[PDB]
RNA sequence: AAGAACCUUACCAGGUCUUGACAUCCUCUGACAAUCCUAGAGAUAGGACGUCCCCUUCGGGGGCAGAGUGACAGGUGGUGCA
RNA sequence: GUUGGGCACUCUAAGGUGACUGCCGGUGACAAACCGGAGGAAGGUGGGGAUGACGUCAAAUCAUCAUGCCCCUUAUGACCUGGGCUACACACGUGCUACAAUGGACAGAACAAAGGGCAGCGAAACCGCGAGGUUAAGCCAAUCCCACAAAUCUGUUCUCAGUUCGGAUCGCAGUCUGCAACUCGACUGCGUGAAGCUGGAAUCGCUAGUAAUCGCGGAUCAGCAUGCCGCGGUGAAUACGUUCC
């Protein structure tokens, strides 16, 4: 719970890890990739391009 | 001779004024505009009247030793407070937050 | 009037031949204004020259996309494809010059 | 290493668990889903549930929890279900539904299979044996291939090294082949061991 | 294994010469064919104003004098180091014609490229200058080691 | 009446529009048949830098497929029939 | 920003305004290296934290407009 | 890890707290709290100001907080020849 | 298109068809093949991405995370404030801009695609030399806003100069963002104007919409791009041959 608004940083809302976070999903590259695979991320499928 | 500087004869006026310390392109442009004189005329092809007018406009500006001194008293001022910038001035390192590890050679 | 869609790159030219005097008008301008290069203009006319319909038809193109070269190729392709609607006898002469092939060379 | 077979076969032959459109609610509706599925795991750690399909409809959130033990799942009169719902109702915020279908032949689903082997390795059933029960059960279930792997300090063996008993075919070359995959971790008194379980279940034509 | 077909360039629209186009593409830098189309049409107006002849009469004459007949090719069978005299294929003649024309035109002292290219063509046409010399040079060298082949 | 449908699977989105159109045509109102609207392609590129500068790329993609359904000369039964229809969990029915 | 005016920590400006009531006298210790030197500071010695110790910097006229941290170099190198 | 001013942040120097930041309970269950006054560089503080938990056949329990509480909690400290 | 205007075309995107040596000449086992026909947008493996096997390095990671057993466990837990990560004798990588004239400046024309936006994009007017500021249209959207290109083409001037080459650095200037830009943001004034007169030995890679080149957008993000990822524009040269490596 930071003091000012600037200090407030995006953390992986599942991991807790404060890195690499995708604002659309609030996930780091890791937690996302894993869940993407399982297919728990409504319409986000692996691409071929 | 303008502001104690022998500006070249062959090149255009605008260019010849860029040599005058304290005058660049845009200063030379608004000098000659304020002189009410064509900026395409040549120094060799100017008039002594037109020179006088150009010279009168340039007297309102800080140029040459007047400006060199203004700049030099600032070097004094920073080494007269031991400011980060002061120390960077006397050490010969970057003063505005440039990295030193590499790409600092202008200073070094 | 005789319609024919051309495409090169991202350009898409809606060519239309109308009975005229060999004027190419692209988006309500003379081709010289729209396409500057003479080399491009010659290549745009290349379907009209080989069918010997240069001076038969007024070309009314509607182009959108790509650049000036691209826009050319689409017009060329669309003139060629318009001529086929004018006279199916031209197919043989066009096809020999490679004008009926759609240049599908996209970026990698 | 390798592509996760499911990874590359979703929206192709297999389906989304999380069936729902949502624009500005995406992250809200998503992280909710993550609780819901993480809860039903911790709750029903022994009910043979895998494909916890989550649908949504403003405030009518439906949770289909496909289960190989459906009689066990419901509970004594929907006892487990109702208690599950009220927590989820108090956690999520919505009208959490509980539609339930069965995982007929647990050895067809690779999560359940890999979960079965997850327990055997905890209770110290020889890596050797653990798999072979599954393999043969999966064969009789009616599966054209299987590739159980266990990897780690196997039997407390100081040196960790991997042991895989593979039957049938694992056609990863075929995008239309239904390769199920499921990983699991086996925490014994010498670290953890990796249950990886592939299952080709006939082509999707 | 089978000789790839060379790309069929269009004819130069005002001289109807695929040679002149090939010069443009040789002169073109950073895909700026416009700059090179201008330069040549500027250079050929310079040739026509000076000589009075058609630029095509001069340019073809220029190429004749630049275009090589025999070239040195390194052959190192066992020892050898033989500079095998090789006859320049008619496509490689024009290649080396236009390459040298452009390469030496850029190196000349004149201020603008349109003048530099014009003067190199005018010098080439008079059987002189540097690009003609370069052909001679490799032939002098090919004549020097002519005992191989 | 103007309807916008949005989905991640174009199959269910087509099966939706079929019913939306068929329910309006049984209702008797004239339908502008389902306009295909420019499908939105959000691509997510997770790079894992190797040797710093080379970087193993893995791309994911979300496609929002869109359909526009205008209903001309609308009816009471239409307005009802639209609210009656159950478009699935993967479609967003905006009116 | 430059429309808002020069910056100074209100915690510090209070301390120095108390000294401006009296005659300089006390020496203020602060961690506000980021505070601009105002004319009110002139004559004071300000103890400014350089990351480990407080550097006593006497405030002269030419130091006005600069920050306090300009006179407390944080990195040691010869 | 060419999106480090603070934050990030791990490092440092100094200030500071020690169920310790958090964490399970154990229970005790109040309000928890906002709050703005005074400090302080801020944390850490004391308090100006301000406490009503809901559900409760109104017992309890779900909680939250503080306290007590207890093993622990928690370690970017080890081992990637577990 | 501004509006009425069916909606033709184009575009949007669901569903289809289309290339097969299929058909026709030669050739050759009468076949396969090969050579060439036509037809077609496409010709003989349509072109791109996606998806391999069993490998070994007890390769690397307990600074993604988790982890059995160690250790710390009023500290090897935790919190704050300032500072450092941004130091610079130098080294090894990656990259950008110059070293001008096929260029610099000056103005007139232009012609893109992809992508982003409501806690925002912000039109458009308005203000300032400019960066920005004002207020606020319209629009979470093929509807509105960001973008709506730059290279380039055509006018004009300088004229091969350390230069209207070049931009470093420094001085004095402003403006945003944030609690705060001293260390340590970016941007814009204005002056200054470094090196560089186009990078050897050597080393790597590349057969076309490629090399080269010029712009655009986006993620991360308060702000911060000579990085990364898209997108489009312009657009080559060479491939004889297998003699050698």
């Amino acid at each position: 719970t930071p003091k000012f608004k600037v200090q407030e940083y995006t953390r992986c809302e599942r991991c807790g890890r404060p890195h690499s976070v995708i604002r659309k999903f609030k996930l780091c590259r890791i937690c996302f990739r894993e869940l993407a695979y399982k297919g728990q991320i409504p319409g986000v499928k692996k691409a071929s391009w | 001779r303008i502001a104690g500087v022998d500006i070249p004869r062959d090149k255009r006026v605008v260019i010849s004024l860029t040599y005058i310390f304290g005058i660049g392109r845009t200063t030379a442009q608004q000098v000659l505009k304020e002189a009410g004189v064509s900026e395409d005329t040549r120094v060799r092809d100017l008039t002594e009247e037109e020179l006088g007018k150009i010279r009168d406009i340039i007297d309102k500006l800080k140029v040459e030793g007047d400006l060199r001194r203004e700049v030099s008293l600032n070097i004094k001022r920073l080494i007269e407070i031991g400011s980060y910038r002061g120390i960077r001035h006397r050490r010969g390192l970057p003063v505005r937050g440039q990295n030193s590890k590499n790409n600092a050679r202008t200073r070094k | 009037q005789y319609y024919g869609t051309g495409r090169r790159k991202s350009s898409v030219a809606r060519v239309r031949l109308v009975p005229g005097e060999g004027r190419i008008v692209v988006n309500n301008r003379e081709i010289s204004e729209h396409i500057p290069s003479a080399a491009l203009i010659e290549d745009i006319k290349q379907p009209l020259t080989l069918t010997e319909t240069a001076g038969t038809y007024d070309v009314l193109v509607n182009v959108h996309g790509g650049g000036l070269s691209g826009q050319a190729g689409a017009i060329r392709h669309g003139i060629a494809r318009a001529l086929l609607e004018a006279d199916p006898e031209y197919r043989t002469t066009l096809k020999r010059a490679g004008l009926l092939t759609r240049d599908a060379r996209m970026k990698e | 290493q390798k592509v996760n077979p499911v990874g590359l076969r979703i929206g192709v032959i297999r389906d989304w668990e999380s069936k729902w459109y949502a624009g500005k609610d995406y992250a809200d509706f998503l992280h909710e889903d993550l609780k819901i599925r993480e809860y039903i795991s911790k709750r029903l750690s022994d009910a043979s549930v895998s494909k916890v399909e989550i649908e949504r409809a403003a405030n009518r959130v439906n949770i289909t929890i496909h289960t190989a033990k459906p009689g066990m799942v419901i509970g004594k009169g929907g006892s487990e279900v109702e208690a599950l719902r009220k927590a989820l109702n108090s956690l999520t915020g919505k009208r959490v539904h509980i539609n339930i279908l069965e995982i007929k032949r647990a050895d067809l689903d690779a999560q359940l299979v890999a979960d079965n082997i997850a327990r055997q390795l905890e209770n110290r059933v020889s890596f050797r044996r653990a798999q072979k029960q599954q393999i043969q059960r999966t064969m009789r279930a009616g599966a054209q291939g299987v590739k159980t792997m266990v990897s780690g300090r196997l039997g407390g063996a100081d040196i960790a090294r991997s042991e895989y008993y593979s039957e049938g075919t694992v056609p990863l070359h075929t995008l239309r082949a239904d390769i199920d995959y499921a990983t699991s971790e086996a925490d014994t008194t010498y670290g953890k061991l990796g249950v990886k379980v592939w299952i080709y279940r006939g082509e999707v034509l | 294994k089978g000789p790839v077909a060379k790309r069929d360039v269009l004819p130069d629209p005002i001289y109807n010469s695929k040679l002149v186009s090939r010069l443009i593409n040789k002169m073109m830098i950073d895909g700026k064919k416009g700059k090179s189309q201008t330069i040549l049409y500027k250079s050929f107006d310079i040739i026509k104003e000076r000589t009075g002849n058609d630029a095509m009469e001069v340019f073809e004459q220029a190429l004749k004098n630049i275009m090589p007949v025999l070239e040195v090719k390194a052959r190192r069978v066992g020892g050898a180091n033989y500079q095998v005299p090789v006859e320049v294929r008619p496509e490689r003649r024009t290649t080396l014609g236009l390459r040298w024309l452009v390469n030496y035109a850029r190196l000349r002292g004149e201020k603008t490229m349109e003048e530099r290219l014009a003067n190199e063509i005018l010098d080439a046409a008079n059987n002189t200058g540097a690009a003609v010399k370069k052909r001679e040079d490799t032939h002098k060298m090919a004549e020097a080691n002519k005992a191989f082949a | 009446i103007r309807i916008r449908l949005k989905a991640y699977d174009h199959r269910i989105l087509d099966q939706s529009a079929e019913k939306i159109v068929e329910t309006a045509k049984r209702s008797g109102a004239s339908v502008s048949g389902p306009i295909p609207l420019p499908t939105e392609k959000s691509v997510y590129t997770i790079l894992r830098a190797v040797h710093k500068y080379k970087d193993s790329r893995e791309q994911f993609e979300m496609r929002t497929h869109k359909r526009l359904i205008d209903i001309v000369n609308p009816t009471p039964q239409t307005v009802d029939a639209l609210m009656r229809l159950d478009l699935p969990s993967g479609v967003d029915i905006e009116i | 920003s430059l429309k808002k005016g020069p910056f100074v920590d209100g915690h510090l400006m209070t301390k120095i305004e108390k000294l401006n009531e009296t005659d300089k006298k006390q020496v203020v210790k602060t961690w506000s290296r980021r505070s601009t030197i105002f004319p009110q500071f002139i004559g004071h010695t300000i103890a400014v934290y350089d990351g480990r110790k407080h550097v006593p910097v006497f405030i002269s006229e030419d130091m006005v407009g600069h920050k306090l941290g300009e006179f407390a170099p944080t990195r040691t190198y010869k």
